């Protein structure tokens, strides 16, 4: 497929990657009791970590030679994989930046600011943590109305 | 008129000062105008000298400020007795300790850290503990978890009621200066009630719970079957059985027929065969006597009657030609500055942590303790490091001392006044000792490297070709052993198996046998001693000339901590006494690094291992005596070689070793950016992004500023010490617990 | 107004330490200090060491002039004093330092005119390839 | 063995030995 | 010797005359300013170059420079 | 109160009342959504 | 009575007189030692001087050096006659720097009384030292190995 | 000069408050050559809110 490497559904050495490491673990579950307390973690994780190397396989990722998922970071396979995050991201550090602004202006004009970086005005804080949500509407709009440069 | 002296509610308990940070000084109470103040905020917040010049409100401070220390710790120890109870493996340890990890900590499930739950044994999984509890409880006699809860719950009664004591010695009732200076009491109290009463009573659980519950378990018998130990006391039966003069009572112990008690208070020395561990019933006469020692001492000192010696008139005798005036100022000097005080207790306790670690290697006192490796080398390490710092931390108030409260003409000392007038002798011949000593040390592991190159091992430093034999520790090692016999003759075995014969091993390990001294230790010891005058050297400097050099004569105003003086004088970088200690650190940090890495190699090649057919495997087929001549061989044969297991420690309950193993790495190496940076640069890069805020309306009211220099040297040496501690820490752990 | 006679007077009280002189007051230029104390009371040797001041006229021995300033400071600010100091040279020469002109040079005396006074802002200073091709720097211009 | 028996030591001494002695009358005087 | 210098821009508040441990500095009267005085550096030969002065100083810029320079047995502080 | 409130919203105590909180929801959607990397 | 004092009565001198330092003895041995001696001409001092640290220097190179397994005292013999060579050249050197014109000595005795300076301090001083040090060590070296070998 | 109070630019390039505003305190009316004394919210390096200027270095704004 994309840079001639597999997909992890398909590809051998990541099926037997499961295998190996569910193969440690029924190792260990052997030296403890079925109705044993570190024998329902050692069955759990098993069912998790088998879980898991499914959910990928599902998933449809790229797994190489060495049976390890790499990702694609460019266009449409595997958009999820970077493409959709990359705007969480985005999101989150702009809405935690914005409210972090809104923060410091709002506060600026108060005689003396430095005391509210210290003892912060909460009840101010969490009006615009929520006021933060609808931020790249205002951004953009602030860029627009020419208020965003000094 | 020695008395209880108290200011009734010298401070009202409102949240009024908490809601105002920095209000202990004038200076921080009026606000930040730039970042520094935070930092400042903090770095003062203890130095209670620089805030107010009353020496009653210092002393209220100060030990209510123990209360809370001790509050801290009790909660502390709570916590381990809680977890010890709860989280634990010690029912199941307390039944086949041989093939038991000692275990009291449990992960939570998820983000994969449930493989650090590892195969402990007992039907367990978990984390295996290095910090020796397991012992101490089987000593101490415990038996179920049961009782460790109970334990817990009174530490955490005890924290609360040492919260209370502290809010109320400062709140309600905050003792007289008078109070405080009560030197003379203070010091019997101590050491007849605390130390005296302590061991004492103590000696009391150990003769009545320790040593009956311990024959019972190294006999064999399931520990649920062993009796509950107040039935101990109420049936004497028991113990009657156990040992046989408890028939008699206490009548043998006022009729002066003590030797009927030989049943339970030995001299016998060596090691529990069956346990590797000291005989408990020494420890219970130890204790015994030690607690009669401490009793008749803590009655010297005078107090409310004429009888007792008064500590003025004996330091006040003490003259003599050399000295001029001797001892005389002393007593008011050290009943008016914390900081004296606090730099011989520090230098005094320190001493004391790593004999503990030493004795503690050599006479391992608990049960199991000599045959759990990862134990005993943690326990060493640990209380050798404590040692450490606490010495240095001794310099450096020394040194406070000597900038702060030094006033001749109010408080005169002639002692220090000679001292002074000859400083430059003392610094000049520890300056030579030193590279003296550095040169024959080192140069000799240099000596051997180039002989070991260039082919000629007849021509090394080493027992086969060249021999430095430790002609003296052999005698005293003679004298040991042969004590027994002749100067000791109630004494049936040695103090210690590293000195006699009588190689004693518990489950096929060895717990102690005879330590060989040859050439190697010759060396490493040298270096050692090397080590530690270097620091010295460091310290005694920092502290002599705090005040005053033929640099800077001026040096006593400019304060403890403080850069420099500029670039003037040619240039005076690190001049203060804080730079003093600086330094003493890292060296500090390089002697112990030695002394633990010296143990480390020592144990595993010479001493631990397994016992075969009449004969022993040790862990590293005593290559020390051959390898450690060499600085190649510390690169190799103990680094590069041990570092094996945690290397791969990956994919295991040990991973989070080798993860502390970079990150300790990362930290260390992380440090040497503020290390060999100055602010200079820091605060120009911080004025390009500080254009940046502005550009876009986000520049900060508390104006952003580099650290000063001397944090920068803080952290610097913070960072430092916890990367170098922290990687030697997951090395040793992870290499002797696989 | 006249600067200081130069005569002898018995140094005060003190037992003797290694911060003091050496091979430079021989072959070189050591300084020495005058002053009226009033009582004995004591004072930080600032070359190390506890010392007893005497009553009337008492002069010190140092090899730099910070041991002077260090000192004259220590007396001006704790004891309220006013002292006096000038150099020495090891051919017999004296050279009278302090009080240069009597008044101390923190309080305005006439007769004192201004040296290295640029008469400038800083940043009104010309770049440095204006003062190559010579021996002068940035400031003196 | 003929010419490293000369040049070897005259390099490794002779030459730093005077250099050493000639630089050093070059600083003080 | 090292080199110090005052600008005009200088107030006399006194605090580098005051600061400095090897009289250096000096106060004199002048024309420019409030307090109807300047500081001066009349003995330079004496510098150390240790920057108590600019430390000192009160003015923005500091109104006191001192430029290090050619470097000799007073300016190294040496007692030896 | 008024002061007891003030401490509360001190820079380090808000601090660690904040990420006890973004740390938890972290932790917590690790649980019922264990082991990602897409999503 | 204080055992230590100041410095010939100054206080004000960078020293302390113990009875290490000054004392009825001492005072004594130092000034019969070659180096001390004030009226002596500048010749006989560097040889009495010079051959002492040619036997100091003559037992060393025998026992432990490379051939102190076997030519030992050969090898030991002619090794102690060139850190005298050297000294020579050290002692030499150190002279083409230092004086260019008269010497300089604390000119006066313990009585104060204004003596002769010596010449152990001049231009045709070291000179005769450098001399002394050279022939009394090449010299002096090898009585070392005709008493322990010939 | 300006009037008391007023808020001002510095235009002096060297200073910390550079093309940064101040308020005036009082301007001296003599012939001194930094008359106008303006002091600032925020300190510079040297622990300093007060500072001296020309009539050239300040701009009412
Ligand atoms: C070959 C082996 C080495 C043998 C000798 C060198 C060892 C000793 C060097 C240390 C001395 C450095 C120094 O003197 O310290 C100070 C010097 C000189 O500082 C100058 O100091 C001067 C001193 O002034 C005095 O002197 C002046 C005239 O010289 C005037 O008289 C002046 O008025 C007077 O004040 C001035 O103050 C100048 O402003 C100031 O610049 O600093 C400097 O500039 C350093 C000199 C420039 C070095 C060039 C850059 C080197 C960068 C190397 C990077 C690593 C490379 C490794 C490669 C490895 C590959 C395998
Ligand atoms: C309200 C909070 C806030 C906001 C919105 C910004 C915004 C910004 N900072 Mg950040 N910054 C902040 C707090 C904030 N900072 C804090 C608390 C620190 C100290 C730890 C820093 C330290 C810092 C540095 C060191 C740098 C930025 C930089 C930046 C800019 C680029 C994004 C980046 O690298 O980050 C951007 C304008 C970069 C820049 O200027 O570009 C840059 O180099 N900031
Ligand atoms: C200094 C003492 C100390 C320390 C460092 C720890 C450390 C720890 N405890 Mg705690 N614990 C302590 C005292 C201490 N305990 C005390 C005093 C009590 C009450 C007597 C408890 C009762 C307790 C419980 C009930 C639990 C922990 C747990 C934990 C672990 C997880 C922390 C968490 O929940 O987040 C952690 C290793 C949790 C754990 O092990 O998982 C857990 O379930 N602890
Ligand atoms: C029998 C009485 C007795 C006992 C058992 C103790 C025990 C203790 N005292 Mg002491 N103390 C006593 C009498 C006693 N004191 C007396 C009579 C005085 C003088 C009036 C003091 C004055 C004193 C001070 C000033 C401090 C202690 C402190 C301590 C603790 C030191 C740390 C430790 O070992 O734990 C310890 C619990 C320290 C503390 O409270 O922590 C501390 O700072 N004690
Ligand atoms: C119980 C022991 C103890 C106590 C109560 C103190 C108390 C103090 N130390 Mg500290 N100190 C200690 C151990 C102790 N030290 C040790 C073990 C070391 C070795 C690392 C040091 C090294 C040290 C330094 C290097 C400095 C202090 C300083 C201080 C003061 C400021 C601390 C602060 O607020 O932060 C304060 C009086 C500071 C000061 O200026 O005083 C300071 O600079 N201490
Ligand atoms: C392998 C590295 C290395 C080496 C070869 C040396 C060598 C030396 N150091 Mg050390 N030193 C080192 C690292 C090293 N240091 C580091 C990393 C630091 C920074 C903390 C220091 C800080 C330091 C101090 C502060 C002192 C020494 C001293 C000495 C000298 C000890 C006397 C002697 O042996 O001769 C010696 C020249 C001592 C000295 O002057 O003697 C001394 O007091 N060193
Ligand atoms: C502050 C962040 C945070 C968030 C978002 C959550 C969210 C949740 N927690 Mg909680 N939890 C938190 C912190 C947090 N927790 C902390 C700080 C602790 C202890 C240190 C716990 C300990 C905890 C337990 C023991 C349990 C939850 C449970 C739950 C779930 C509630 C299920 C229910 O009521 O039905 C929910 C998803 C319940 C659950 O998962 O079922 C549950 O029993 N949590
Ligand atoms: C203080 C450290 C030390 C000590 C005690 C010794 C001791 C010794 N060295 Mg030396 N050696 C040292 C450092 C030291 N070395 C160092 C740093 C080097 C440079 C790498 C050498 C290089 C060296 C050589 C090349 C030889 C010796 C040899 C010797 C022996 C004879 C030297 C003699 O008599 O003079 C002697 C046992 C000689 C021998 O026979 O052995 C010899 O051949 N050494
Ligand atoms: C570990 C811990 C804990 C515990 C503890 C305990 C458990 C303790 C106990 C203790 C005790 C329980 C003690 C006791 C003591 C006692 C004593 C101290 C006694 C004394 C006595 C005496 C002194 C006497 C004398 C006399 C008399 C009176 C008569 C006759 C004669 C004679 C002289 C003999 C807690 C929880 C807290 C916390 C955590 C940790
Ligand atoms: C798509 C993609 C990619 C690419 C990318 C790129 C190529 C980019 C570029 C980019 C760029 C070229 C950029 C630029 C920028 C600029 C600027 C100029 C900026 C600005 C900013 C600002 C202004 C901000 C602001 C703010 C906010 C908004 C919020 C918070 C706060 C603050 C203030 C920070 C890759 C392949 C990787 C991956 C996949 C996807
Ligand atoms: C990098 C560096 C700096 C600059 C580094 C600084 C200022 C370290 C401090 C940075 C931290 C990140 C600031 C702390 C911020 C608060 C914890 C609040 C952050 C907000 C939330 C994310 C918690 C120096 O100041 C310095 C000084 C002297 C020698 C070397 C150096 C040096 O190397």
């Amino acid at each position: 497929d994309i840079a001639g490497l597999t997909p992890c559904s398909e590809s051998k050495a990541y099926a037997k990657l499961e295998k190996k490491e569910l193969k440690t673990l029924e190792k260990r579950l052997k030296q403890y009791e079925a109705d044993s307390a570190p024998a329902v973690a050692l069955k759990a994780t098993m069912e998790r970590t088998k879980a898991r190397f499914a959910n990928y396989a599902k998933a449809g990722l790229l797994c190489g030679n060495d049976g390890l998922p790499h990702l694609i970071a460019d266009p449409y396979g595997h958009a999820g994989e970077v493409f959709i995050p990359t705007f969480g991201f985005l999101y989150v550090a702009g809405y935690i930046g914005y409210v972090g602004r809104q923060y410091l202006i709002a506060v600026k004009g108060e005689a003396k600011p430095t005391d509210k970086e210290i003892i912060i005005d909460v009840p101010l804080a969490t009006k615009l943590a929520w006021q933060g949500a609808g931020w790249p509407l205002a951004a953009v709009q602030e860029l627009q109305r020419g208020t965003l440069l000094e | 008129k020695v008395k209880i002296a108290v200011d009734r509610n010298p401070v009202e308990t409102s949240f009024e000062k908490w809601a105002k940070p920095g209000h202990f000084s004038r200076t921080l109470s009026k606000g930040p105008n730039t970042t520094t103040w935070i930092w400042n905020l903090h770095a003062d917040a203890h130095d209670f000298d620089s805030h107010t010049s009353d020496l009653e409100e210092i002393s209220r401070k100060v030990f209510s400020a123990h209360f809370g220390q001790l509050g801290i710790i009790f909660i502390w120890l709570s916590g381990m007795y809680f977890h010890g109870a709860r989280f634990s493996n010690y029912e199941a340890w307390l039944s086949d300790p041989t093939h038991i990890k000692p275990s009291a900590q449990v992960v939570w499930p998820i983000v994969g850290q449930e493989i650090l739950n590892g195969d402990v044994g007992g039907g367990f999984q978990g984390i295996q503990i290095t910090s020796g509890f397991f012992q101490l409880w089987r000593a101490s006699g415990i038996t179920s978890e049961l009782q460790l809860y109970t334990t817990a719950i009174g530490g955490l009664v005890m924290a609360a009621a040492m919260f209370f004591a502290g809010w109320f010695h400062y709140h309600k009732a905050a003792p007289k200066l008078e109070w405080f200076q009560n030197v003379e009491s203070m010091l019997n109290h101590h050491l007849g009630g605390l130390l005296g009463l302590g061991s004492l009573a103590w000696a009391g659980h150990q003769i009545h719970v320790s040593l009956p519950v311990n024959k019972l378990l190294d006999a064999g018998v399931d520990p649920k079957e062993i009796p509950l130990p107040h039935d101990l006391l109420l049936n004497r039966a028991i113990m009657a059985d156990l040992y046989p003069s408890f028939a008699k009572g206490i009548a043998p112990f006022f009729t002066l027929n003590w030797s009927e008690y030989s049943d339970f208070l030995t001299f016998k020395g060596g090691l529990n065969p069956v346990t590797g561990g000291l005989w408990l019933s020494d420890t219970a006469h130890h204790h015994v006597a030690i607690a009669v020692l401490f009793l008749v001492a803590g009655h010297m000192y005078r107090t409310n009657w004429g009888i007792g010696h008064s500590m003025k008139e004996i330091l006040e005798a003490h003259r003599g030609p050399f000295t001029g005036e001797g001892h005389v100022g002393l007593y008011e000097i050290l009943t008016t500055s914390w900081h004296a005080q606090l730099a011989i207790n520090l230098a005094l306790f320190g001493s004391l942590s790593i004999i503990v670690a030493h004795h503690m290697y050599a006479m391992p006192p608990y049960p199991y303790l000599a045959t759990d490796y990862g134990t005993q080398l943690s326990l060493f390490t640990h209380h050798t490091w404590i040692g450490g710092f606490c010495i240095v931390g001794a310099g450096a108030h020394a040194a406070i001392f000597m900038v702060r409260d030094y006033d001749p003409t109010n408080n005169y000392n002639n002692l220090l006044d000679r001292v002074i007038r000859h400083r430059d002798a003392i610094i000049s011949h520890l300056n030579w000792v030193c590279i003296f000593l550095g040169f024959h040390s080192f140069g000799l592991y240099i000596h051997n490297d180039t002989m070991s190159a260039l082919g000629r091992p007849q021509d090394m430093f080493s027992d086969t070709a060249i021999q430095l034999q430790p002609v003296f520790a052999q005698w005293i090692q003679n004298t040991h052993f042969l004590a027994p016999q002749l100067t000791a003759p109630n004494a049936l075995a040695a103090t210690s198996l590293t000195w006699g014969g009588d190689l004693v091993a518990v489950g096929g390990k060895v717990a102690m046998m005879p330590i060989s001294l040859g050439t190697s230790d010759f060396m490493v010891h040298h270096i050692h001693a090397f080590t530690i005058h270097v620091t010295v050297l460091i310290l005694l400097k920092g502290v002599l000339f705090a005040r005053s050099s033929r640099l800077i004569p001026d040096k006593a105003n400019l304060g403890f901590r403080f850069p420099c003086d500029g670039p003037g004088r040619g240039g005076t970088c690190q001049v203060s006494a804080w730079d003093h200690v600086f330094l003493g650190l890292f060296w500090m940090y390089n002697s112990l690094s030695i002394v633990i890495f010296h143990f480390s190699w020592k144990m595993q090649s010479d001493v631990w291992g397994t016992v075969t057919a009449s004969g022993v495997s040790h862990i590293t087929g005593g290559n020390f005596a051959q390898s450690a001549n060499t600085i190649n061989g510390w690169l190799r044969d103990f680094l590069w070689a041990q570092s094996s297991q945690v290397i791969q420690s990956y994919g295991s309950a040990l991973s989070a070793y080798g993860l502390i193993f970079l990150g300790a790495h990362f930290v260390w190496a992380f440090s040497l950016m503020f290390l060999f940076s100055g602010r200079g640069y820091w605060q120009e890069l911080i004025e390009s992004i500080v254009w940046a805020h502005n550009k876009l309306k986000v520049a900060p009211a508390i104006q952003p500023r580099a650290l000063s220099i001397t944090q920068g040297r803080a952290v610097g040496v913070a960072h430092y010490l916890l990367g170098g501690i922290a990687t030697t820490w997951s090395f040793f752990l992870a290499r002797i617990i696989s | 107004t006249v600067p200081t006679l130069n005569p002898d007077t018995p140094s005060p009280i003190f037992g003797g330490s290694t911060g003091g002189l050496l091979r430079k007051a021989q072959t070189e230029e050591f300084y020495v200090i005058t002053w009226e104390a009033k009582k004995e009371q004591i004072f930080e040797m600032p070359t190390g060491g506890a010392a007893i001041m005497r009553q009337g006229p008492n002069l010190l021995k140092f090899g730099k002039k910070e041991q002077c300033l260090a000192l004259t400071t220590q007396l001006r600010n704790k004891f309220k004093l006013t002292p006096c100091f000038y150099r020495v040279f090891p051919d017999g020469k004296v050279q009278y330092l302090h009080p240069a002109d009597g008044v101390y040079p923190e309080k305005v005396n006439a007769g004192r005119v201004g040296a290295n006074q640029n008469m400038r802002r800083i940043g009104q200073n010309v770049n440095p390839i204006k003062v190559k091709f010579s021996g002068r720097m940035m400031s003196p211009a | 063995s003929w010419a490293p028996s000369v040049f070897v030591p005259l390099t490794g001494l002779v030459l730093p030995a005077i250099a050493m002695a000639t630089l050093f009358v070059y600083i003080e005087k | 010797a090292h080199i110090v210098k005052i600008y005009d821009t200088c107030i006399g508040c006194t605090q580098c005359v005051r600061a400095c441990p090897l009289d250096v500095l000096e106060m004199v009267p002048w024309d420019g300013c409030k307090a109807s005085q300047m500081a001066s550096a009349p003995r330079t030969e004496d510098c150390v170059g240790c920057k108590r002065c600019e430390t000192a100083c009160p003015t923005d810029f500091l109104s006191v420079r001192v430029y290090l320079g050619s470097e000799s047995t007073r300016s190294m502080g040496l007692s030896y | 109160m008024k002061d007891f409130t003030t401490y509360l919203s001190t820079a380090p105590v808000i601090a660690t009342i904040w990420f006890t909180f973004t740390a938890g929801l972290l932790i917590e959607i690790n649980r019922y959504f264990p082991d990602p990397l897409v999503f | 009575a204080q055992v230590i004092s100041p410095v010939n009565g100054d206080p004000f001198v960078g020293m302390l007189e113990t009875p290490v330092t000054s004392a009825p003895i001492v005072a004594t041995y130092l000034s019969n030692l070659p180096a001390y001696r004030t009226g002596v001409a500048p010749v006989l001092r560097g040889v009495e001087i010079g051959l002492a640290h040619g036997f100091l220097l003559a037992g060393p190179f025998i026992k432990l050096g490379p051939l102190r397994n076997v030519t030992a005292e050969i090898a030991g013999s002619l090794s102690a006659a060139g850190l005298v060579l050297i000294l020579a050249l050290c002692l030499s050197i150190y002279g083409s720097a230092q004086f260019q014109s008269t010497p300089s000595i604390g000119v006066k005795t313990l009585s104060g009384r204004s003596v002769a300076r010596d010449p152990l301090f001049s231009a045709d001083g070291w000179s005769e030292f450098a001399a002394g040090f050279l022939v009394g060590g090449e010299a002096g070296v090898a009585w070392a190995y005709v008493c322990t070998q010939i | 000069g300006p009037k008391r109070g007023s808020l001002v630019k510095i235009l002096r390039p060297e200073s910390y408050w550079f093309n940064q505003v101040g308020k005036v305190v009082s301007v001296d009316q003599s012939g001194v050559r930094y008359p106008v004394v303006v002091r600032f919210e925020n300190q510079n390096y040297a622990g300093v809110t007060t500072n001296n200027y020309a009539l050239d270095e300040v701009v009412a704004a």
